[PDB]
């Protein structure tokens, strides 16, 4: 039940250092290499460096010279310092468990557990909530628009959790203003449209915007 | 250096099985690697260690339709009984001194899966945007396969081209795949015509939806 959890901004400036944290809940930091890994919007996977809190920490080559990665016991957290940052540091930040190492020395080689991944986006542009609008209604479509956001990412949700079928939220679409915009929609029962209410959650970190919307027939 | 080489993409059909491969640069043709599962929207899981022995150790939670092998600098990942919950992205993955490095990913297309006619809703601008001085229609279309539509927009069946978004089509949680469209305009073009339309082609068949202010 170890489970890892990614936290920082969501936007910086380019020329800014990106700060990160990856707090480890469910066991302790010790004894295992922790690494960090990032993604790029549609590309692969980059592992950025590790850390062992006693042994050693390590960079990619590529990124050494802006990589900093350190450790905190007392938080059971690792972090990731990068220097410098630009537009090609815009990426998903994950943190992962790495390899066991015995105290004899001897070890086991792992990749087992993955946090969930925080978005960070470089610009010089100012974070925007959203604004959300309802899409009214033996099946009916109901839905949420949310609209000009910046940056990513927006979470939605459907009766505060409770309602987890028909739902389905799309792509972020990028409009010429440079902000971010999309829907989430649920496809519920005809015969629930006069007695069961649907309202949409929407939730932007970056900005701590919270709106919650009814889509009222 | 160490490198993994992977091809990017792989394809068989539904029920099928498939073998995907990263091999190992030749100094490092004894290495074990890691596979890690990313499907589409989500991050990544580990699926297995394969060994050098030919040996392999999934993750707990991970089906036994994933298997591993070795041969010589290739290593394996077989997945058998192909369902639609497979098509992602597989990334090899290994140790070096100092080092971690992934493959560059294969991205698995499972074919042959049901066909589905998309459902098409047209939402009009909400009261609430028209009284924000804004008005976006909204064209859902859901459940379809295969993912690919093209979608066209009239005013009084005259062409609307500008000011259309489209998403890419993207999976849903029951497999089947939902794209949306927006057509943005100001409030007095909305109130100004009789009635939009978006029309929707799917396997060269086409479904209408009209809405009136
Ligand atoms: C902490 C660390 O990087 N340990 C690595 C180990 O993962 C790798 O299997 C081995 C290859 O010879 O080299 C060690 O230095």
């Amino acid at each position: 039940q170890v489970q890892l959890q990614e936290s920082g901004p969501g936007l910086v400036k380019p020329s800014e250092t990106l700060s990160l944290t990856c707090t480890v809940s469910g066991g302790s930091i010790s004894g295992y290499y922790w690494s960090w890994i990032r993604q790029p919007p549609g590309k692969g996977l980059e592992w950025i460096g590790y850390i062992h809190y006693s042994r050693s920490t390590n960079s990619n080559p590529a990124l050494k010279s802006r990589v900093t990665i350190s450790s905190d016991t007392s938080k059971n957290q690792l972090s990731l310092r990068l220097s410098s940052v630009t537009a090609a540091d815009t990426a998903v930040y994950y943190c992962a468990r790495d390899t066991y190492y015995y105290d004899s020395g001897d070890y086991e080689d792992a990749f087992d557990i993955w946090g969930q991944g925080t978005m960070v986006t470089v610009s010089s542009a100012s974070t925007k909530g959203p604004s959300v609008f309802p899409l009214a209604p033996g099946t009916a479509a109901l839905g949420c628009l949310v609209k000009d956001y910046f940056p990513e990412p927006v979470t939605v949700s459907w009766n505060s959790g409770a309602l987890t079928s028909g739902v389905h939220t799309f792509p972020a679409v990028l409009q010429s203003s440079g902000l971010y915009s999309l829907s989430s929609v649920v496809t519920v029962p005809s015969s629930s449209l006069g007695t069961q209410t649907y309202i949409c959650n929407v939730n932007h970190k970056p900005s701590n915007t919270k709106v919650d919307k009814k889509a009222e027939p | 250096q160490l490198v993994l080489t992977q091809s990017p993409s792989a394809s068989a059909s539904l029920g099928a099985s498939v073998k995907l491969t990263c091999t190992l640069s030749s100094g490092h043709s004894n290495y074990a690697i890691a596979w890690h599962q990313q499907q589409p929207g989500k991050g990544p899981r580990y699926l297995m260690k394969v060994n050098r022995d030919g040996s392999h150790i999934r993750g707990d939670g991970i089906p036994d339709r994933f298997s591993g092998s070795t041969s010589g600098a290739e290593r394996y990942l077989t997945i058998s009984s192909l369902q639609s919950e497979d098509e992602a992205d597989y990334y090899c993955q290994t140790w070096g001194a100092g080092i971690r490095v992934f493959g560059g990913g294969t991205k698995l297309t499972v074919l042959g899966q049901p066909k589905a006619a998309p459902s098409v809703t047209l939402f009009p601008p909400s009261s609430e945007e028209l009284q924000a001085n804004k008005a976006t229609l909204v064209c859902l279309i859901s459940d379809f396969y295969p993912g690919a539509v093209t979608v066209a927009w009239k005013a009084d069946g005259s062409p609307v081209k500008a000011g259309v978004e489209t998403t890419t089509p993207s999976k849903q949680s029951n497999n089947k795949y939902a794209a949306s469209s927006y057509l943005s305009l100001t409030p007095e073009q909305w109130k100004s015509h009789r009635s939009y339309s978006c029309q929707v082609t799917h396997e060269g068949s086409t479904v209408e939806k009209t809405v009136a202010p």
